[PDB]
């Protein structure tokens, strides 16, 4: 999962 | 029937200037296009808001039912959101259930319209939500508008190709039809490590029945119009070649564009709607979406821009007067002027993405 922002 | 639909309400606005990562940025644009008159010169269609049953298509009911729950209040607290997906990229403002419902409808009411044949382009500037799964909220992404639109055309057209130009990897639609061949996926992006949302590389072809139905071109930091209408002219050539598309879905994120905050592509809206201008020469079905931007009155210079040449007007240079005008000084022009940085995609990078495409397309 990331992190947009 | 040859005049775009053009999707809006002052109302159905007003919800979109609501998300958090975007405030006013609707009104803005649809200020804009209204300013340019653009609007006159389209069938402006009131969205239908999405139904519980038309998000269930895509959503499970769980994921509904939690953002429909802390929507309500506005609880951005709620213990289970994170499972969700949402948080920090995805706040539960409060509302936020029906303001993507409406967005939801909206891109559903454009493919409706081109299903009826009411108009072969359907533009819906405050959709293209394309990084939102079936189970969770993702990259200021609710509900995912983008996949909702084709699920709708997937009504009447057999081969739908999805075309995402935003700044992000489109891996919510690209995973919704990643077992399918009914559609194919074709997304420009920056793909780099620790860039959201991780994914998208040339590698990437989907699975299962769907492999090599999905489509990707991994670009790094600061490609400029000539360079970028190169790379897609040339994958859209082949993929239209190989899937024979009946409707087109495109989504057309200005986060891409020169000045937005994120910095790190260096285009005009000029290079994108030469991009446009390929698709729509097709003469296909095609639905219109938005997607990222975060310079707003770039945002609003860029998809004005593209408006103008869906509907193939020159549009005046300078910004005309209207409720957002001090927003465009000081030198108030539609142009956006590129940055000075460097172009970090060398050309034997490019073309070897390129034969590879090519050469996963011909399994097609
Ligand atoms: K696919
Ligand atoms: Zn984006």
């Amino acid at each position: 999962r990331h992190k947009k922002x | 029937s040859l005049v775009p639909v053009y999707i809006y309400s002052p109302e159905y606005v007003s919800m979109c200037d609501s998300l958090a990562k975007i405030p006013k940025r609707a009104s803005m644009v649809h200020s804009l296009i209204e300013a340019y008159a653009l609007h006159k010169q389209m069938r402006i269609v009131k969205p239908k808001v999405a139904s519980m049953e038309e998000m269930a298509t895509f959503h499970t009911d769980a994921y509904l039912q939690h953002l429909q729950k802390v929507s309500q209040e506005g609880d951005d607290d709620h213990p289970d959101s994170i499972e969700y997906g949402l948080g920090y990229d995805c706040p539960a403002t409060e509302g936020i259930f029906d303001y993507a419902a409406a967005i939801g409808g909206a891109t559903i009411t454009a493919a409706q319209c081109l299903i009826d044949g009411m108009c072969k382009v359907a533009i819906n500037w405050s959709g293209g939500w394309h990084h939102a799964k079936k189970d969770e909220a993702s990259g200021f992404c609710y509900l995912n508008d983008a996949v909702l639109g084709i699920l709708r055309l997937r009504r009447k057209f057999e081969r739908i190709l999805y075309v995402a130009l935003d700044l992000h990897h489109g891996d919510g639609v690209e995973d919704a039809f990643s077992f399918t061949s009914k559609v194919m996926t074709v997304s420009l992006h920056k793909f780099s490590p620790g860039f959201f949302p991780g994914t998208g590389d040339v590698s990437d072809v989907g699975l299962g029945k769907g492999r090599y139905y999905s489509v990707n071109v991994p670009i790094q930091d600061g490609i400029q119009d000539e360079k970028y209408y190169q790379i897609c002219e040339s994958v859209l050539k082949e993929v239209y070649q190989a899937f024979n598309p009946k409707a087109v879905v495109l989504q057309l994120g200005a986060d891409t564009i020169a000045g937005d905050p994120m910095c790190s592509f260096n285009m005009t809206p000029v290079g994108i709607g030469k991009c446009l201008k390929y698709i729509l020469q097709w003469q296909l079905a095609t639905l219109i979406l938005g997607g990222g931007g975060f310079n707003l009155a770039n945002t609003a210079r860029c998809w004005t821009y593209l408006t103008g040449v869906i509907l193939g007007k020159t549009l005046s240079s300078e910004i005309p007067d209207h409720e957002f005008f001090t927003a465009y000084g000081p030198d108030y022009v539609l142009e956006i002027t590129p940055s000075c940085r460097p172009d970090r995609n060398e050309p034997h990078r490019i073309q070897q993405i390129l034969n590879y495409i090519k050469g996963n397309l011909k399994h097609v």
